[PDB]
């Protein structure tokens, strides 16, 4: 009965409290733009079928009522109200106004990047064939068409990617968009995994058509597996959207005055199951890939993931690099890390190079050996 | 019988009340649309709007007018689509351990 | 639905749904639950049960 | 007894004599501060709403609190809006300049620029640190007053 | 004797929760706005005042904006206020809260703290550096300028408190939590786990810094359903859209991303590599001897004779969890209300002892071994 008081009336003190205060209880920003806009216009928006000949006789279906002949309002340009082009129309006199860019999609339109995040070449280190082979690909004629066109040659519209997972295809994909200049778009190779029939064709036409419009830019998958391996043949009918979806993502990719100037770069982590039609070249040229850091481009990603942290001077990297070969810049960042944790663990503000020892002697056993758990000697 | 042009009077609208919402105005979702904010009558109750009620709602002015009983049975619903066999204590004899 | 006197429910086959009112000419007992039932065109108010027929 | 006491003459008319008599509650209940949570944000009597932002004041300063800040960090009076980011600094002796970096977003007047100065000498029942800031209550005034603003000694 | 003090602030905690002109330029916008103020949704924003909304069956119109309330407030994909004289945009509504936010958000500090461990204070410490450091107190990575740990994995036998730290983790909070059970991810049609995916970690970024946790994420892998369309040529594609989401693009934000599992062989290597989880911690059966505090703790708040030593219970059975003594506690009130006593004693303890190791721990009819 300490505690029971204590809560039970500190409670009725609060409610008691509370119940006289419920008894002692008892713009000019662009409002008349708004009465000057109501003599505006309610601009129903439609889409148009076709034109007439030697005057206009518009044929417009709104989207859903019915479908009408037309007739434009004088305070139209007479030239730009072609076919399939989203116009707004008026609710009496049927009159069209002025034609607005059409129906982009509902959430395609949402995969435009919309901002540049500050993964940089520098940080990519170690892998300069690829560095300077993606600069000739994608930075040059894009930004500066120098040598290119002034011998007469072309530039590759097509590069795969593929590698080990935790080599940098997210660091070269992310750093390109540093210094992209151009209109860089995402998309999953999952995003064509719909429910219903031909859509991920809508996907394609919709993808492409962002592309066409904006001039000079960028289109990235990513994870292409999902988009379709083979092309394969059974009496039960399986993968079969996501062929459809394949193909016509192969189809209007390129062929039959294909894309213009989009630089389309891949990535996979299983390319040896890709069918042909996607292998073969002016679809993709360069099939540029990505090994594991074998030499001193681990100690240059040492020197990435430590130069932005203060630490001991009198320290080496090629020690540790001895000690990982098969490592992956993933597993260098998580070693890092966690020697920099294992130095905030401490209540020093600089690390040791036994910091490191602790991060390697400590990931490399405890979370690259006991999963799986060995218990049994047999070998050694 | 002179005063049956009461009856003659303008039909209302059948809606769903979501929840009420500040300054006196509430939500109806009618039987077909969308939603529409509308407006309080004096003669009403807005501590009676309870979550998925029906309510009498005027068509011209959408103006609240009553308070529709009756609302749904959702449990109800579920319960006539099991139909399971209504039971008690006497006829599961033969056994009481269980 | 009838909620009391002199008001009810009906869903016209407009498929639309009514709050109305109801005539002292229909006979309390032809509303069972579902009835044929007349309208009026402006005011949209009941005015008759038809017998057994749709 | 004097905290319905505190309710019936809360409401009275002269406006000050609620200043510093609502300001008692975080002298009375200091222990208890579960109850400390009031609805005097709810009022709108706005020296009130300074009073409960007295009222959080220093110690460590939960998500409730701060979470009080999420309102009380915006308002638009000078000198309210000077009143919140010297408690609210007070209470926590990003995580702790993300407020600060908050009211550049609220400003960004130069009684508001003074405030987050305050705020950020603020970021960097014993009777001393009791007396100095009923000392501060009075801040609406001149900086002959903020002459003796520097003479709340209640840290080590 | 306290059942008073609890009603009563009950009923004035109600009657209190239900205690919710001056202004002419206020009431001129709401002259402004309609008296039926419809209700419509965006689908492009145009600069010049009005944007294109659409209407509930699908008609739509370039409507202007009542411009006190923000367009900034308005994004493609909201839920907007329309009039019905000119269908002006009145107004921003308040959002949809799914049931996504009502199931999954959790507002809720569910349990008991940190004082409701058994044989932890190392891994405790791991999780609080790794997440809560990042969250409370993240002024160390100024004081460096490292990066903050990803991925949390739990591992171990089923009944260690993954459960248990799950709670612990969404009882010390200031973000918004948000829980998955992983047998979740496959539903009776064609492509809908990535949509899952990419809603569900939408509304994750959307609204705060926030905590996803999932688990038995393993029962993605090593099952098969009669209630599943394709199959394992969608179970990849819903793990190839999650592998895309957790270690994907454009500074994925102040989410940590918590994982829990009981086996660990079953596994994608791509998946348990940094990059997306940087602290894979092992969940072992601890010791003998914390045995004796959850114990302590789960007879904390009963009363009990002493008549008992817990190294009895420490020389009978060798794998060792909370399921184990919060069992041997149930049972033992069983056996209490079953004898219709207080204070337990030791032969509740006994019999409690032995039906908890029999059911469940032995394996398999005999013989097998023995
Ligand atoms: N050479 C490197 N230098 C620096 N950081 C690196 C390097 N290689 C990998 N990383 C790190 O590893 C991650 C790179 O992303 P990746 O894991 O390679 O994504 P990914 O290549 O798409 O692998 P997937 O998704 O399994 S195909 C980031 O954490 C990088 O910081």
């Amino acid at each position: 009965q300490v505690e029971d008081d204590i809560q039970q009336l500190l409670k009725k003190i609060n409610e008691l409290t509370g119940i006289k205060e419920s008894d002692t209880g008892l713009l000019a920003a662009d409002k008349q733009t708004l009465q000057s806009e109501q003599p505006l216009q309610v601009a129903r928006c439609t889409k148009i079928i076709n034109a007439d000949s030697e005057d206009p006789k518009y044929i417009i279906n709104v989207k859903q009522f019915a479908k009408f002949v037309v007739d434009l309002s004088d305070q139209v340009a007479p030239t730009d109200i072609e076919e399939g082009m989203r116009v707004g129309v008026d609710r009496n006199k049927y009159q069209i106004h002025i034609p607005l860019p059409p129906k982009i999609d509902p959430t395609v339109t949402m995969m435009q990047v919309e901002e540049k995040p500050d993964v940089t070449y520098s940080d990519v280190g170690g892998c300069k064939e690829q560095i300077e082979k993606l600069r000739e690909v994608v930075e040059t004629p894009l930004l500066h068409p120098e040598r290119f066109v002034n011998l007469g040659i072309e530039p590759p519209k097509g590069v795969l990617l593929f590698g080990p997972p935790g080599t940098g295809k997210t660091l070269c994909a992310r750093a390109v968009a540093n210094r992209t200049d151009a209109c860089f778009i995402r998309v999953i190779g999952s995003e064509l995994v719909q429910k219903y029939v031909g859509e991920g064709a809508r996907m394609v036409r919709e993808l492409f058509e962002m592309a066409r419009t904006k001039k000079a830019c960028l289109i990235f998958f990513d994870e292409i597996d999902a988009i379709g391996g083979a092309r394969f043949d059974d009496g039960a009918g399986g993968d079969n959207e996501v062929q459809r979806t394949m193909l016509e993502l192969i189809n209007q990719l390129d062929g039959f005055d294909p894309r213009g100037n989009i630089k389309v770069l891949m990535a996979t982590n299983r390319p040896d199951t890709l069918d042909p039609a996607l292998m073969r070249p002016g679809r993709l040229d360069r099939k540029i890939e990505f090994s594991l850091p074998d030499l001193e481009g681990r100690t240059h990603i040492f020197k990435i993931h430590a130069r932005s942290m203060s630490v001991e001077r009198d320290i080496r990297f090629e020690l540790l690099a001895r000690l990982c070969p098969n490592s992956t810049g993933a597993e260098i960042r998580s070693v890092c890390t966690e020697a920099g944790m294992f130095a905030i663990r401490a209540r020093r503000k600089i690390a040791t190079e036994k910091d490191f020892l602790e991060a390697v002697n400590k990931v490399i056993k405890s979370y690259a050996k006991f999963s799986a758990t060995p218990r049994y000697m047999t070998y050694n | 019988r002179e005063e049956l042009q009461l009856l003659q009077e303008q039909g209302s609208y059948v809606g769903e009340v979501v929840r009420a919402m500040d300054k006196k105005k509430v939500l109806v979702k009618v039987h077909p649309e969308g939603k529409f904010v509308v407006d309080v009558d004096k003669n009403i109750d807005i501590n009676d709007v309870t979550p998925n009620c029906r309510v009498a709602l005027r068509n011209d002015s959408y103006t609240l007018h009553k308070i529709l009983p009756n609302k749904v049975d959702p449990l109800v619903s579920l319960m006539m689509v099991e139909k399971v066999p209504d039971s008690t204590y006497e006829m599961i004899g033969g056994l009481d351990k269980q | 639905e009838a909620v009391d006197q002199n008001t009810a429910i009906v869903g016209s086959t407009t498929g639309s749904n009514y709050y109305v009112r109801i005539l002292s000419t229909i006979d309390r007992e032809l509303l069972k639950p579902n009835a044929s039932v007349a309208l009026h065109k402006h005011s949209n108010a009941l005015v008759d049960v038809l017998p057994p027929e749709a | 007894l004097k905290v319905q006491q505190l309710l019936h003459i809360c409401s009275e008319h002269f406006d000050s004599k609620e200043k510093e008599e609502d300001k008692d509650k975080k002298e009375k209940k200091d222990k208890d501060k579960k109850e400390a949570p009031a609805d005097m944000g709810a009022h709108q009597g706005v020296a009130v709403l300074g009073i409960a932002l007295i009222a959080m004041g220093e110690e460590i300063g939960a998500e409730m609190a701060l979470r009080t800040f999420g309102h009380l960090l915006r308002y638009g009076e000078p000198t309210l809006r000077r009143a919140v980011p010297l408690a609210l600094a007070l209470i926590s002796v990003s995580h702790d300049a993300d407020p600060e970096v908050s009211y550049n977003s609220i400003f960004a007047a130069r009684l508001a620029a003074m405030l987050r100065q305050l705020a950020q000498y603020h970021a960097k029942k014993g009777t001393l640190t009791l007396c100095p800031y009923h000392s501060d209550r009075q801040l609406m005034s001149q900086v002959a007053v903020a002459g003796l603003l520097t003479v709340l000694v209640s840290f080590l | 004797l306290e059942r008073i003090k609890d009603y009563l602030l009950m009923e004035e905690e109600f009657i209190r929760n239900q205690e919710q002109k001056q202004e002419e330029e206020r009431s001129k916008v709401d002259d402004l706005r309609g008296t039926p103020m419809s209700v419509g949704t965006l689908e492009e924003i145009i600069d010049d005042n009005h944007a294109i909304v659409s209407t509930s069956v699908g008609s739509e119109h370039y409507v202007s904006i009542l411009s006190f309330v923000d367009k900034d407030l308005l994004e493609p994909g909201c839920s907007v206020l329309l009039n019905h004289k000119v269908h002006a945009v009145i107004g921003v509504l308040m959002d949809d809260t799914d049931p996504l936010v009502t199931v999954m958000k959790v507002e809720k500090a569910p349990q008991e703290t940190y004082a409701d461990i058994g044989g932890l204070d190392n891994q405790i410490q791991e999780i609080k550096e790794s997440v809560e450091l990042p969250l409370t107190h993240p002024e160390y990575y100024e004081e460096m300028g490292i990066k903050p740990p990803k991925g949390v994995i739990l591992y171990g036998p089923p009944g260690t408190g993954k459960t248990l730290l799950a709670k612990a983790v969404a009882n010390q909070t200031s973000a918004t939590f948000l829980r998955v059970v992983g047998s979740e991810l496959i539903q009776k049609y064609l492509g809908d786990g990535p949509k899952l995916v990419r809603e569900l970690f939408r509304v994750a970024e959307e609204h705060a810094p926030s905590i996803v946790f999932i688990d038995e994420i393993d029962a993605i892998g090593t099952k098969r359903y009669d209630s599943n369309s394709g199959g394992e040529r969608e179970i990849q594609r819903t793990m190839l859209e999650l592998l895309n989401q957790l270690d994907g693009f454009d500074s994925r934000g102040d989410v940590k991303v918590i994982m829990a599992t009981n086996r660990i062989e079953t596994l994608d290597p791509a998946l348990i590599r940094p990059g997306r989880i940087d602290r894979k911690i092992e969940f072992p059966l601890p010791d003998e001897k914390t045995k004796k505090r959850i114990f302590q703790i789960h007879t904390s708040r009963m009363t009990l004779a002493d008549d008992v030593t817990l190294d009895d219970l420490i020389m009978a059975k060798d794998d060792l969890s909370g399921a184990d003594i919060k069992a041997i506690c149930t049972e033992a009130g069983l056996m209490a209300l079953r004898e219709r006593r207080m204070k337990v004693t030791n032969e509740d303890f006994k019999k409690s002892k032995e039906n908890v190791l029999y059911k469940k721990q032995e394996g398999t009819p005999e013989g097998l071994y023995l």
